[PDB]
């Protein structure tokens, strides 16, 4: 009256959609440029990530102003200024979330977004009348800390080269101490981003690929020293798709760091499941620099597994061969327990795999 | 804050006249169109030979009357005290136009 169902199914399917880089930030991340458009007969190229990046900012070599000042106006110096709009206004840009609030009181549906799509939202909907602008919108980074959304006037990210940087405003994108409060925001950031996007890190966890019922190692990953967490996170940031044609969000943009060995493993395939280790920290590009969720989903296989034989003579148990709860799994030998488990899970070995791995990370099924 | 000059090249000839529109695409609030002549002088409205027209966002330079003397690269500068002096192209605020006389 048991057996083991015949369905290969992954419950992490809900949760890594996030992590689905390719596709829910569908645009480069080191280097957003994933959206051309024309102006008055003038192409461009602007971003066009759907997803935050938490602690990106510009660096400006040979200089010492943040690239959130206003650019050079009238008789500023152009080394002077950053890539902010010209304040001068103080109107348009820098805006705090008290004026944000403010300046839409009115607009119900707009009082709804979270503080940073409330920054996006404003940054993004500005069009000078008499011009084309077709889809030429201007991007933002939003201070989470000092509560306060720019625009920026250059939609550029890195202009580094032997004639930029060589003896003439050079920079570079990258992460450090004093940008890791900054929110870096394409004009086509979700709304939604707290549910679909990533943010915050996995820890107790590292990403892994579910090959049938159990999340394994990911076979092909690149080493890497990292003292931190925080190195770890600019480490994947700098190896991220970059666009600099359109790189739609494919490139080495997932980490898991090992605390313990602080050690820095990259790789480029999407994970498809997270592998309970108390040892490692899963960061990707997009992620902040060292806001750690240390809670585990210790229940999700407990909870499919009681979901469906709920919902059944017979009962056909699903293809989970891990679970926090030993007797759920209904293994034929006796299942083995996981030390570095925060869940203490119990996986099932002696069983026939109905999937593997192999190649370049990819998973694939032996005979149908 | 982009300018393009259109026509971008000029092939006059001695006697000819000859009009190069100057436009200003993402204008901020405190920016202003000058043009210039190949050495330098400020080409301001004048009832001359080579004057300048103020048409909202645009100025066009209008070149009556060409002769051998005029050759040159003219330029366009968008000016102002808080008018951005880079492009949304990390350019200068400013376009060229090579008008070149013959016979």
């Amino acid at each position: 009256t048991v057996e083991r169902s015949t369905r290969m199914s992954n419950p992490w399917k809900a949760f890594m959609e996030k992590y689905d880089i390719e596709r829910t930030h569908s645009s480069g991340v080191r280097v957003d440029l994933g959206e051309d458009a024309e102006v008055e007969n003038a192409k461009y190229r602007i971003p066009a990530g759907r997803c935050p990046v938490f602690g990106k900012g510009i660096v400006i070599e040979n200089s010492a102003v943040s690239f959130l000042k206003p650019v050079a106006t009238g008789d500023q110096r152009l080394k002077d200024g950053g890539f902010a709009f010209p304040n001068a206004n103080d109107h348009i840009s820098p805006m705090t979330l008290e004026n944000l609030k403010a300046r839409y009181k009115d607009n119900v549906e707009m009082m709804k977004l979270n503080d940073i799509a409330l920054c996006r939202t404003h940054a993004a909907s500005f069009v000078m009348a008499g011009d084309q602008n077709s889809n030429y919108r201007h991007p933002a980074v939003y201070d989470e800390k000092e509560k306060t959304c720019h625009m920026l006037y250059l939609s550029a990210q890195e202009n580094m080269g032997p004639r930029y940087c060589s003896p003439v405003f050079c920079f570079k994108p990258d992460k450090d101490e004093s940008f890791e409060n900054l929110v870096y925001l394409s004009k086509n950031v979700r709304n939604d981003w707290d549910k679909k996007c990533p943010r915050k890190n996995l820890g107790n966890a590292k990403f892994g690929l579910w090959v049938d019922g159990n999340c394994e190692e990911i076979p092909y990953v690149k080493e890497v020293e990292a003292k931190d967490l925080r190195e770890c996170n600019r480490i994947v940031f700098e190896a991220s798709a970059s666009d600099q044609f359109k790189s739609k969000g494919r490139g080495f943009n997932w980490a898991n760091f090992d605390s313990v060995k602080k050690k820095c493993y990259i790789f480029n395939t999407k994970p498809t499941c997270l592998i309970n280790d108390k040892n490692f920290i899963a960061t990707t590009a997009l992620s902040h620099p060292r806001e750690v969720d240390l809670e585990f989903p210790c229940s999700i296989y407990k909870d499919e597994i009681e979901r469906e034989i709920k919902k059944q003579e017979r009962i056909v148990l699903p293809r989970i061969f891990i679970s926090n709860d030993k007797e759920s799994i209904k293994c034929p030998c006796e299942p083995e327990h996981i030390s570095q488990s925060t869940c203490n899970f119990y996986v099932c070995n002696c069983v026939e795999k109905r999937a593997e791995i192999k190649e370049n990370n990819q998973v694939v099924i032996k005979e149908e | 804050l982009q300018v393009d000059i259109v026509p971008s090249q000029g092939e006059i000839s001695v006697g000819e006249s000859k009009f190069f529109l100057c436009q200003v695409a993402g204008m901020l609030p405190t920016c202003e169109i000058s043009w210039f002549s190949p050495n330098g002088e400020k080409l301001t409205p004048n009832q001359q030979r080579i004057s300048v027209v103020w048409n909202d966002d645009s100025s066009t330079l209008t070149i009556y009357n060409a002769n051998i003397d005029d050759a040159g690269i003219y330029k366009c500068v968008v000016h102002g005290p808080q008018c951005p002096r880079l492009t949304w192209s990390l350019g200068l605020p400013e376009a060229t136009v090579n008008v070149k006389i013959f016979q």
